[PDB]
């Protein structure tokens, strides 16, 4: 058959949770759901490496779901060479293994929970058409992963109606020491009210120091920034200013249960559609001991089948990069104080925005009236979302 | 204080010269509290032999410069691919020494790496200096 | 058919010796500054960077 052991690392309650894994109605196909539970703590690679594989080998086991609640910087990958190893599923469902990479193995099959790189393409300039934000700027650094998100946001402007306003981008050097000297004056080539960043919380710290110190912040600017910016939202350096607004994946909409539940779901159904079909399952070497010479019994029929799993009637597929690339996303924008309080929230493709106007001279009001040949009126296009160029 | 630097081989026969060759460079240095010696570990061509001597031996001899060799194959490279891999999130640095592959080159991850040997990747750069000498004005590509 | 090769690009031995002793000379320039720590021993123990 098949069995999965949950791998939670954190502070939590798993009493709760483990209630809910005896309690599926699969009645459709024999499954035979084997429960194990882990809650331990895993820190340090040298506990890893000597404790997972001896699970895996436990009885056939051919499922692990993993999870956190810490922000650390090495968590994600530290199971990418298990998965490059060993063609054991494993997925994360939060805590640091809740990042995006940018290249994997093929023999490194993973998933990972978080909306694709070039989804937080998809996010923002759909926002950014509702409240006129129609003037932007990019500003990042050498990072793992910003080539091909930078490739896709040009992308769609060519292919419009209706001109969009760039004002340069900017990609200042970071390792190179004593830059201060380097940066400022960059910065004060950026005259844009809107500037979109593309960092990272634990070396974006200096960024916002450089950027603060010139004061292009005063009133007429906002900042947006992606998930992995904030990493949490009670982790505040103090730093950001009044009103920053952000995108990031639903953590307060979707509970702790409700995602771990998910993970196994997904591949016990997975083999549920294999055995459909071919009725019959790989069955390679349950140890830990000499495995790239028994990984004989390929798995590449699990990683073909994947794409068509669904759990609930919610459509899951992952694609070969191990994302939904459908998550829920969170319109969060920070409070007068150091608070982040949810505004909107995407789903469907759309965007429900509860204001209509952005929190508060150069700003002014015009009240005007349908004339005939002075002010003409006329109903927006619907297939560029915004009606006209020009008008 | 003893000193120790980290290195990557199999053959042991052949690694005894390597603990005398830090040992001729060991009277070279300036360093009055730094006296290097030979801390190298046997190259198993198996990712199951080191998955038990890392942390036991690597990490706490507390080295600071790592070499990564070869395999015995003329054709492999999943030999410098771990060491790579437990030297990074710890940042530990390393050093090169039969660099022929490209993947520890995009600075995407594993960005402490020095390779003493360059990549097969650098053969393109070099090859200017040929075809506009011997004429070959116009010229096709192919690639694997 | 036209081949080609790099020199000193197979002889282990010269690269060892090379290798120790352009980094010999760096350590003599690593102490020069402050905030210079040890690496902590093993690696159970260590936990942040």
């Amino acid at each position: 058959s098949i069995g999965i052991a949950v791998i939670l690392v954190g502070t939590s309650d798993e009493v709760a949770i483990k209630d809910a894994h005896e309690k599926d109605d699969f009645h459709h196909l024999s499954v035979v759901p084997r429960v194990e539970l882990v809650a331990m703590n895993e820190t340090d690679p040298k506990s890893i490496i000597t404790r997972i594989c001896d699970l895996m080998s436990d009885r056939k086991i051919q499922g692990v779901v993993f999870a956190d609640d810490t922000d650390q910087e090495a968590i994600a990958q530290i199971l990418d060479f298990i998965s490059a190893q060993t063609l054991t599923p494993i997925l994360g469902i939060h805590g640091g293994s809740s990042m995006i990479m940018a290249d994997k193995d093929e023999s490194s099959m993973f998933f990972q929970f978080g909306p694709s790189i070039e989804q937080q393409a998809s996010v923002m300039l759909n926002i950014m058409e509702e409240y006129d934000w129609y003037i932007f700027s990019i500003v990042t650094t050498y990072f793992p992963g910003y080539q091909d998100f930078v490739n896709k946001i040009r992308s769609t402007i060519e292919n419009s109606f209706v001109g969009w306003e760039l004002e340069e981008v900017l990609l200042l050097d970071m390792s190179l020491d004593d830059g201060d000297s380097k940066i400022q004056n960059q910065l004060k080539k950026l005259q844009s009210p809107i500037i979109l960043l593309y960092c990272t919380k634990e070396e974006a710290t200096y960024i916002f120091e450089v950027a603060n110190s010139v004061g292009l912040t005063g009133y007429g600017y906002t900042w947006i920034v992606p998930s992995l910016v904030a990493g949490d939202t009670d982790t505040v350096p103090a730093e950001f200013p009044t009103g920053l607004i952000s995108v990031s994946y639903d953590e307060w909409d979707y509970g702790l249960p409700a995602r771990v539940r998910d993970g196994i779901a997904i591949i016990t159904t997975a083999a549920s559609d294999m055995l459909s079909e071919h009725s019959f399952i790989p069955e390679p070497k349950s140890s830990c001991y000499n495995t790239h010479e028994k990984r004989i019994y390929q798995s590449n029929m699990l990683n073909r089948y994947l794409i068509n799993v669904t759990f609930e009637g919610r459509n899951l597929s992952f694609s070969e990069d191990g994302y939904q690339m459908h998550p829920k996303l969170v319109i969060i924008l920070l409070n007068k104080e150091r608070k982040w309080e949810r505004v909107g929230k995407w789903k469907d493709k759309s965007l429900q925005m509860k204001y209509y106007v952005w929190p508060r001279d150069d700003h002014l009001s015009i009240v005007t009236l349908e004339e005939a040949p002075f002010v003409i009126v006329e109903s927006v296009d619907p297939l560029s979302g915004t009606c006209m160029r020009n008008t | 204080k003893i000193v120790n630097i980290g290195a990557v081989l199999s053959t042991r026969k052949h690694e005894q010269m390597f603990r005398e060759a830090v040992n001729q460079a060991n009277k070279r240095h300036g360093s009055w509290k730094i006296q290097l010696n030979a801390t190298s570990v046997t190259h198993k061509p198996n990712a199951i032999q080191m998955a038990l001597s890392v942390c036991e031996d690597l990490i706490s001899s507390q080295v600071y410069a790592i070499l990564v060799s070869h395999p015995p194959t003329p054709n492999d490279h999943f030999t410098p691919t771990p060491v790579s891999y437990t030297a990074g999130f710890y940042r530990i640095p390393v050093l090169g020494l039969t660099t022929r592959m490209s993947i520890y080159s995009d600075k995407s991850i594993h960005l402490s790496f020095l390779r003493t040997v360059p990549p097969y990747s650098h053969q393109s750069s070099v090859w200017f200096e040929m075809m506009r000498v011997y004429s070959w004005n116009h010229i096709i590509l192919l690639v694997s | 058919i036209l081949g080609l090769q790099l020199i000193n690009g197979k002889n282990e031995s010269a690269h060892i010796s090379d290798a120790v002793g352009v980094v010999a000379q760096a350590v003599h320039e690593l102490l020069e500054k402050e905030n210079i720590t040890d690496p902590p021993r093993g690696c159970v123990g260590n936990t942040n960077i």
